[PDB]
């Protein structure tokens, strides 16, 4: 065997073992989810309080890219935010040369060909975490999730981390019971129950809850971050829900 | 990351020897012998061809001897991909220097500039070296005639007699015993044949096993003519000397 | 710079090449040596453009010297022509040429004759009886045609010498400072310390 | 990034060999036989063409390859080692020679700069060597007709006939027998056939298997007219009902 | 470009490269080195093994650098070649930028750092060679005589020996050299570096070479005869 | 095999940690500093007595106001002093002034880590650098290959370093001569080598603020080994 | 400028003016033409400015790496033709420099070096260099003798930057001196032009076209 | 074990070994202190020595008037990338006339580390560093570990025996939250709390190490006899 040792090499079953170990750092991270809805995408996310030290509110983890698409990960997080970093220029660029902002798909293929490169060769290590990310271009809301092996696909909900399993029975009965669609302000308040009922698989820390939405009538199609009133009302929301 | 799969090729043994250089040297010594004798008044380049098919070209055929310009030439002892390699250099080499200087190149020039080639694959680059020995048969107006071998290390010497390849160390034996200084070439001619006679692995040394080839100051008046042998050529002089 | 001579006889090869070295209004200085050995039987004069001349004749040394010691044997001038010729021919080329012509003068062991040859800085080389660089020629060309024979002894080349640098010393506009004469032969390099 | 592999992948081992050579010229050996014979007006090489699936159309995939209008291959080993190659001294025929001399290069040459891209592969960094022997036959006005094999190390040998691959023991064995200096192009092109219906075991016919000549000028094929000295390609591909015609009187 | 650190420390504290390089040195023939009043020579075994060997082409085992310096070795062959070719070099180019011939602790300096140079470079291995450089400075009559080795240190020598079984001869040159008093003339020099080979050689015959060098650019290779003179007078003056 | 730039699962570098045991085997360097000035001093220790042991040169100078001693794989050192003395005379260059003796032991020790997969290893030589500026005063660093430095008033490397080490702590105070501290680097050196101690096999050295650093003589040295051995004598 | 130095019995004497110029513009007349490399080398200063300034600065920089390399101090003739080589890397590129390189070594004893921007090296006894070359020229050959005695000799030097201070226009200010012997050079004063005109004058009886 | 011969390899359960390595070397290093009210920011640290001959490792580094940093593990790395920090934060005035914000230093910072943790050749940083600053938005404290993460917090120690600091600013938070306006009472509360990390040795005139940042005061080190007050 050694087949497990070297990135980019085939394993006798055809698979890629570094792969699969990147995607071991991805389960072992925090919880993160992906609710589209009628006109736009809502991002949320766990941040674990380690300490009372801890600023609160002062840790961002949700990360925009250009001004229509947002970007929220699990697993190691400097290997999120070089992801993200390369999202940025290859947004940057699209923009340059085809001036109207990148579209999702173009740019969900931008990420994916990226990350699948990184699959290729034995000098460099897969990326250890799943993203999350989405937003509204021409052609209306996409939501999508990236993976270590460069696999993507586009999705109605979507959640990585710790609490996936949890969260994504939660979001199949969202799908089930909203055929015709969940609005932007409903999503919000979807996302906290999620992430609080998802905490339940990391219960010995306390934490503090991110959201993000990008919505073609709430946002005007631009991402932006939940907070203050409309936050808390969130918040509550979740709290009531639970017990 | 690609760390795993280096074999080290230019590293030191324990004992201070160079492995790829030394399982080089052991490739060779089952390549097809070659001769060199140096006369008084001309060289002679001998060897095997290793071993023949009836149904091959023999007349339109070149493995073993080479032509690098009009007054050197080489015999070959190895993997003959690696050394076409090494004689288009050498070639190349020869016509820099003549078109520098506008005289044809020292022999001992082009032979330590082929060598030090060779010894560059042996110290940097992590590269195989290249599994050939030469023999080097030249004349220039220093030295006059002269004979020289290198190998995969990259180290040269130059000869009276010598031999490469298959069987050296029987073939060295019989050209000591046997080798003058006063010889002409015609003597050194059946001094060549009836050492690769005695210590070929064939049943019996043919026309269409050789290659042959001497260098004389045969031509008309102090100039160097260089003959390589014909089939025929090789059928009479074996004849000639009667081991057929 | 400005006047480079030089004269094949029976057995040796002369070089004569002025003293002046002038800037501007100015004789800066009147005993300048415009030559270089390269090989034991091997001698360089040289005239052009300021400090190409010196750093184009020492580097050429330099590269002589090593294959002297490389080989441990002389290059005939034969070889040692050949090799400044190709290297004024690469230049010729480049961002900035050197612009210095050359006499190489020497004495071949091997054939036991004496060689001079002109090259300019273009890289056109000549094998000549006799030579000269810049305006020198349209004086002494002429003159060495008349009074030259190929079986001439040193002495009688100086004289014939003597003849070129008096002719010069008449009729060009210039002080050149007279001459440093040196004998390239058998015997090897010397200078005349007295003309 | 970058190609770390900067470092030769075939090595010589301590008994002297060159283990990844053997291991290429093993792979040749499990290739689908392939020959070449010599007459005195022309050259003919052959070989069987094994289809991967009866779906598949052996028309599309040629073993048989013309190099320049009066020099074709043929190959034993892997396939698309073999189509690279194909590819690489069809260029080198131009760009080393015909755009310098302005004509072809004869045989003996084409095959010298092949042989010399197969020996970098057995030297250069993070490569493999070329799993593949090829007959290359051709003709040029200075050496006439021509058959040459080429080996994975970059060694070359010319051949009045040879065989390569799978069954080239018995092969080489049959043209021994058959081979002479009086043997007219037809004559070759007979033994040609009689000699690979012994490695061939299912149909043998035009369309299973693929032969090509070095003959005589093909003004009809040429596509011009009016140059006198441009006389036609002395490559031509045998057609799959001129192989059936000559399997009848066999 | 291959970039592999092939030279490298080990938990001990040694770099293996450079160490099994000294046993490439080991290998080689010996050469011996010793300086006296006046003069230095440089004497250098041949192995007897190679006989129809033609001498006048063959590569001697003493090179010159420049006009008044030489250089000896022990160890692989083609390895010297480079560093011989480089110090040639330099030595020209010395001449051409300082206006005058390198000093023999210079020549040396610049070897031995050429050497340590490929100690700790990426994708080369060190040289298999240890040197012995001789020679007298520019306008000056003191003998110079130094070493260097793979790992790069150099240093000066009175009287020095290098390869194979050269602790034999080391030994010899220790009690038989006086530091108070050097050999004092030519002579008295080549017959001691004689000597010493004599303890390690063999047969006095086409074994041994010496250059002598004196100041001022004086260098020659002794031939065959001269050389079998001082073994002929040595070996009698023995049997006593 | 393994990268160059490893870590152990203790948080050390393979390599650096290595280098450090070949800077053991090496000869022994022992450096003083006063308020009168610094003391270098270093065993030259000849591997056989044809060595013309005035040609082993251990101690150095960087520039008029800053001197060097070494210890370990001394051939390594050559490109650190020439990189010191680049340093210093540059700085000169570009500020008409002389450079602190702590910028100067940065620099050094900024080539310290430039190794891997740059050179191919670290250095196997450490460094006992000492100078005067207007600034600091007199001062003497240890410039290791782990890129580190240590200004120390005293301090020994080599192999007998740790022994070296334990006489000094006793034997130093904030008030010692030049003399004394001269004295002191000699008795230490005596103890520790393994040769007896004499003007030939060992070499001492200062750097003072009127006359710069200067290596001594073998004459300047034997007196100052007399005058050591006399005053052990006396009590 | 105007700048000399030559060879003598007891060494080598070295004579500066002081003046800088910007077209007509007398930028300043307190400007250091020669350059201390070392207590034994010197070095004068033609030309641009801040090319010659800058350079010959660096200059010192390679020839204290020399000594600190080489454990002794460099040549002349190395001195000199490190800076040449510099420039003539530069050729073509618009460096402007007349310089000379003066020092004694043991080797070569008193030894000046004229150096350029055209790549121009030299070694002579006697040089003057800038555009007042020629009037010191004038007094200094038709004064110069081999056996000159110190004192007669720095006058020589001090009196042949003030003929080509009085006549060149892009030259005055002041006079520097400097003496250099086997020991190493000594400073021999600033003398202002000002007062050493009418100095010379009274005391000489020279400069009768000048209105007393 | 098989899976920490490079940083370029994952182990089986998804680990990192050789940032876990690089990760151990500031649990040896000397323990340092971070600490911040709303008007300035604080860090105290404990130097370390060879022997009683050398001098104390400093382990405080400044990074602009209003930026600065302590280190804990290999001091060269900090030297790295606090002078990558230099040059960052002299961009961002050069460029845009505008001081560098503590939270961009932290991602530049992060980024920097993580690209030595993803290619063949290259080796983690070994040092974890405390960042403290005064910018646009009132003080900061910046924890960087050279797995790529960056924390801003209130508090926090890094270092051996960091845990007792730790904890006691963890109990003390709302008390020296609030020290607002009195630079000499937030640095004894920094005092306090690196002294619940001492074991056998106490807190020296030329042991101990200070650093300030605030609304007005820019970025200074207190070493000597200047630390004398707080003893
Ligand atoms: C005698 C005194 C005069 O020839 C000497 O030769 C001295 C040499 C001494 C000073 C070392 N030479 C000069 O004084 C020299 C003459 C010169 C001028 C310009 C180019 C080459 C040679 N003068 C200078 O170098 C002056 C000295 C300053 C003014 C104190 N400098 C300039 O002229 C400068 C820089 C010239 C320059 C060179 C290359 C590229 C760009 C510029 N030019 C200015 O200051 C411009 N000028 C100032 C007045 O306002 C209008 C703009
Ligand atoms: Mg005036």
């Amino acid at each position: 065997t050694g087949y497990d040792l070297s990135n980019s090499v085939f394993s006798p079953d055809g698979r890629n073992f570094q792969v699969e170990y990147a995607v071991k750092a991805v389960e072992n991270g925090t919880t993160s989810i992906g609710i589209k809805c009628n006109d736009g995408v809502v991002f949320a996310v766990e941040k674990l309080i380690t300490s009372k030290l801890l600023v609160p509110q002062k840790n961002v983890k949700i990360q925009v890219v250009d001004r229509h698409i947002g970007c929220v990960y699990s697993g190691l997080i400097p290997d999120g935010r070089h992801l993200v970093n390369r999202g940025r220029e290859e947004a940057a660029s699209f923009k340059k040369l085809y001036k109207t902002p990148i579209p999702i798909p173009a740019f969900a293929d931008r990420l994916g060909q990226y990350v699948q490169a990184h699959t290729l060769y034995n000098s460099v290590r897969p990326f250890g975490v799943s993203t999350i990310f989405g937003g509204v271009d021409k052609n209306g809301a996409h939501l999508y999730m990236l993976e270590p092996s460069g696999s993507y696909w586009g999705y109605k909900g979507a959640a990585t981390g710790k609490g996936r399993q949890s969260a994504k029975a939660e979001l199949e009965k969202l799908v089930d019971h909203h055929p015709e669609g969940l609005s932007a302000r409903e999503a919000v308040k979807q996302a906290a129950k999620i992430i609080y009922l998802a905490h339940e698989d990391n219960k010995e820390k306390d934490f503090e809850l991110e959201i993000s939405w990008c919505s073609l009538s709430e946002t005007n199609g631009l991402h932006k971050f939940v907070k203050g009133d409309l936050l808390q009302e969130a918040i509550d929301f979740a709290q009531k829900e639970i017990n | 990351g690609s760390r795993r799969y280096d074999s080290r090729t230019t590293i030191f043994s324990p004992e201070g020897r160079l492995y790829q250089v030394e399982y080089a040297l052991e490739s060779i010594s089952h390549a097809g012998t070659a001769i060199g004798i140096m006369a008084s008044d001309g060289i002679v380049l001998a060897a095997e061809r290793k071993v023949t098919s009836t149904l091959l070209e023999q007349d339109t055929s070149t493995e073993k001897l080479y032509k690098l310009n009009d007054k050197i030439a080489v015999a070959v002892a190895g993997l003959t991909a690696d050394a076409e390699i090494l004689i288009n250099t050498a070639r190349i080499h020869a016509q820099n220097y003549l078109k520098t200087y506008n005289e044809d190149i020292p022999v001992e020039i082009l032979v330590r500039r082929l060598s030090d080639i060779k010894q560059g694959y042996t110290q940097h680059g992590g590269l195989r070296p290249f599994g050939v020995s030469f023999i080097y048969a030249g004349y220039d107006d220093r030295y006059g005639y002269q004979l020289y071998t290198s190998n995969p290390s990259g180290n040269y010497t130059g000869w009276k007699a010598i031999s490469v390849g298959a069987n050296t160390s029987a073939a060295q034996t019989l050209l000591q015993m046997d080798y003058k200084d006063d010889m002409k070439v015609d003597d050194a001619i059946e001094l060549a044949l009836k050492t690769l006679s005695k210590t070929t692995d064939s049943s019996a040394l043919t026309y269409d096993r050789l290659e042959f080839a001497t260098i004389r100051k045969g031509a008309n008046d102090g100039e160097v003519y260089q003959k390589i042998f014909k089939p025929q050529e090789i059928k009479d002089i074996l004849v000639k000397t009667g081991i057929t | 710079m400005d006047i480079i001579l030089g004269i094949r006889v029976q057995d040796s090869v002369i070089l004569a090449s002025s003293k002046a070295v002038t800037r501007g209004i100015s004789v800066l200085k009147d005993s300048d040596d415009k030559t270089r050995q390269l090989s034991p039987h091997t001698l360089m004069s040289f005239a052009g453009e300021a400090g190409d001349t010196v750093q184009f004749a020492e580097y050429i040394q330099a590269n002589i010297q090593l294959y002297s010691i490389r080989e441990d044997y002389e290059l005939s001038p034969q070889a040692v022509s050949s090799f400044v010729r190709q290297e004024l021919a690469k230049s010729i080329r480049s961002r900035r040429p050197y612009q210095v012509n050359v006499l190489i003068g020497g004495y071949d062991k091997k054939k036991n004759k004496p060689e001079l040859y002109q090259i300019d800085y273009l890289g056109t080389k000549v094998e000549l009886p006799y030579g000269a660089h810049g305006y020198s020629g349209f004086y002494t060309f002429s003159l060495l045609d008349h009074h030259y024979r190929p079986d001439m002894t040193t002495e009688e080349g100086l004289d014939l010498l003597k003849l070129c640098v008096q002719e010069l010393e008449k009729r060009m506009p210039m002080d050149f400072k007279g001459v440093i004469v040196k004998i390239v032969d058998k015997d090897g390099i010397r200078q005349v310390d007295d003309f | 990034m970058t190609d770390r592999y900067s470092f030769s992948l075939t090595t010589f081992s301590p008994s002297g060999k060159l283990g990844q050579i053997d291991y290429a010229l093993t792979a040749v050996k499990q290739g689908v036989t392939s020959l070449g014979i010599k007459a005195t007006n022309g050259v003919v090489i052959a070989t069987e063409k094994k289809s991967s699936s009866p779906l598949a159309m052996s028309e599309t995939l040629s073993k048989v390859s013309l190099l320049t209008p009066d020099i074709g291959a043929v190959y034993s080993g892997m396939g698309p080692d073999y189509r690279v190659l194909v590819d690489k001294s069809r260029k080198v025929a131009h760009t080393s020679y015909k755009r310098i001399y302005g004509e072809y290069p004869p045989t003996k040459l084409l095959v010298s700069e092949v042989a010399k891209i197969m020996q970098e592969a057995t030297q250069s960094g993070g490569v493999r060597p070329f799993g593949v022997s090829l007959l290359i036959a051709g003709h040029d006005e200075f050496n006439g007709f021509s058959l040459y094999q080429v080996d994975p190390s970059g060694s070359y040998f010319p051949w009045k006939a040879t065989a390569i691959g799978k069954g080239s023991v018995a092969a080489k064995t049959f043209l021994e027998k058959r081979w002479n200096d009086e043997l007219e192009l037809e004559d070759a092109i007979h033994i040609a056939l009689l000699t690979l219906k012994e490695s061939v075991e299912g149909e043998f016919n035009g369309d299973t298997i693929e032969l090509a000549i070095i003959g005589d000028e093909n003004p009809d094929l040429l596509g011009y007219t009016g140059i006198p000295t441009d006389k036609g390609p002395r490559f031509r591909k045998l057609t799959s009902q001129e192989i059936n015609d000559r399997l009848e009187a066999l | 470009g291959y970039d592999r650190a092939l030279s490298i420390f080990s938990p001990d504290g040694h770099i293996f490269q450079v160490e099994y390089a000294l046993e490439a040195v080991k290998r080689g023939t010996c050469a011996v080195g010793v300086k006296g009043k006046n003069c230095v020579v440089l004497g250098c075994e041949r192995r007897s093994t190679l006989k129809l060997q033609d001498t006048r082409i063959t590569p001697s085992k003493v090179s010159k650098i420049d006009s008044h310096v030489v250089l000896s070795f022990s160890g692989l062959n083609a390895d010297s070649r480079i560093l011989i070719e480089k110090a040639r070099v330099e030595a020209q180019s010395h001449r051409l930028t300082l206006e005058d011939p390198v000093t023999v602790e210079y020549l040396t300096r610049y070897v031995a750092g050429v050497q340590q140079r490929y100690t700790q470079s990426g994708g080369v291995r060190p040289f298999g060679v240890s040197t012995l450089i001789a020679g007298f400075d520019p306008r000056d009559d003191e003998p110079k005589l130094y070493q260097t080795e793979p790992s790069g240190i150099y240093s000066s020598w009175s009287a020095q020996t290098i390869g194979r079984n050269s602790k034999t001869v080391r030994e010899f040159l220790e009690k038989n050299y006086d530091r108070k008093e050097p050999p004092a003339t030519v002579e008295e020099c080549v017959k001691l570096t004689v000597r010493s080979l004599l303890e390690v050689v063999q047969t006095g015959a086409k074994n041994i070479e010496i250059t002598v060098v004196k100041p001022d650019s004086d260098i020659v290779a002794l031939s065959s005869e001269e050389i079998n003179q001082y073994v002929t007078q040595i070996e009698q003056e023995k049997q006593e | 095999d393994r990268g160059v730039s490893t870590f152990s699962p203790e948080g050390r570098l393979f390599q650096v940690e290595y280098s450090l045991e070949a800077i053991k085997l090496g000869s022994t360097a022992i450096g003083i500093a006063t308020k009168e000035g610094v003391v270098l001093g270093v065993e030259k220790r000849a591997t056989s007595p044809l060595l013309e042991s005035d040609s082993i040169e251990k101690i150095v100078e960087i520039d008029r106001h800053i001197g060097c001693a070494m210890s370990g794989l001394t051939a390594d050192a050559r490109s650190m002093i020439e990189h010191a003395r680049t340093a210093a005379v540059t700085h000169n260059l570009y500020y008409d002034e002389d450079i602190n003796v702590e910028s100067l032991t940065q620099s050094v020790c900024d080539l310290a880590l430039r190794f891997g997969e740059l050179m191919s290893r670290p250095f196997g030589v450490a460094l006992l650098i000492a100078g005067h500026d207007a600034d600091d005063g007199y001062q003497l660093f240890h410039a290791e290959p782990s890129g580190t430095f240590y200004r120390y008033n005293a301090k020994a490397i080599g192999s007998g370093s740790e022994g070296a080490q334990a006489e000094l702590l006793n034997e130093w105070h904030s008030s010692l001569t030049l003399k004394e501290a001269e004295l002191l680097v000699l008795k230490i050196l005596k103890q520790v080598m393994e040769e007896k101690l004499d003007e030939n096999n060992a070499q001492l050295s200062c750097i003072t603020k009127q006359d710069g650093f200067k290596i001594y003589d073998n004459e300047k040295t034997a007196e100052l080994i007399k005058e050591l051995k006399e005053k052990e004598a006396a009590e | 400028t105007t700048t000399l130095a030559f060879r003598f019995q007891g060494g080598i004497i070295v004579a500066v003016d002081s003046r800088a110029t910007a077209g007509n513009w007398v930028a300043s007349q307190t400007v250091k033409k020669v350059i201390e490399i070392n207590p034994f080398l010197l070095g004068t200063m033609a030309g641009g400015t801040a090319d010659c300034q800058f350079w010959e600065t660096w200059l010192g920089s390679q020839c204290r790496l020399h000594e600190l390399r080489e454990k002794e101090r460099i040549s002349v003739a190395a001195a000199s033709k490190i800076l040449s080589n510099l420039v003539y890397q530069y050729k073509g590129a618009g460096l402007s420099m007349g310089t000379m390189i003066c020092g004694y070594t043991r080797k070569e004893g008193p030894t000046i070096y004229y150096v350029d921007s055209d790549g121009t090296r030299l070694k002579g006894d006697i040089f003057c260099v800038g555009s007042g070359q020629t009037f010191a020229y004038g007094v200094l050959d038709s004064n110069y003798k081999w056996d000159l005695s110190v004192e007669d000799a720095l006058y020589l030097g001090k009196r042949s930057i003030l003929a080509a201070a009085h006549r060149d226009a892009y030259s005055g200010g002041s006079v520097n001196l400097y003496h250099v012997t086997e020991d190493g050079w000594i400073y021999h004063g600033n003398h202002d032009v000002g007062e050493l005109f009418w100095k010379v004058k009274e005391e000489e009886g020279s400069f009768n076209n000048v209105i007393g | 074990n098989n899976y920490d011969g490079d940083t370029v390899t994952f182990s089986p359960t998804g680990r990192l070994f050789q940032v876990e390595y690089a990760l151990e070397a500031i649990k040896q290093g000397s323990v340092t202190v971070g600490l911040r009210s709303n008007t300035h920011a604080v860090l105290v640290a404990l130097k370390r020595n060879a022997d009683e001959l050398s001098s104390y490792q400093k382990k405080i580094i400044k990074c602009d008037e209003h930026m600065g940093l302590s280190l804990a593990g290999l001091a060269p790395d900090a030297r790295v990338l606090s002078n990558y920090l230099r040059q960052q934060c002299n961009y961002s005035s050069l460029v845009f006339n505008r001081k560098l914000a503590v939270e961009r230093a932290g991602h530049l910072l992060c980024d920097k580390a993580q690209k030595n943790t993803q290619s063949y050749g290259g080796r983690p940083y070994g040092v974890g560093l405390l960042i403290i600053g005064y910018d646009k938005s009132g003080a900061h404290l910046l924890e960087f570990q050279p797995s790529g993460n960056v924390t801003e917090l209130y508090g926090t120690a890094i270092g051996a025996r960091s845990q007792g600091a730790k904890t006691y600013l963890e109990r003390t938070l709302d008390t020296f939250i609030k020290i607002d306006g009195n630079p000499d009472e937030l640095i004894k509360a920094g005092v306090e709390a690196i002294s619940q990390s001492l074991r056998d040795e106490s807190l020296t005139v030329d042991n101990l190490s200070i650093a300030i940042v605030g609304k007005d005061t820019p970025f200074t080190i207190y070493d000597g006899e200047a630390v004398a007050k707080y003893i």
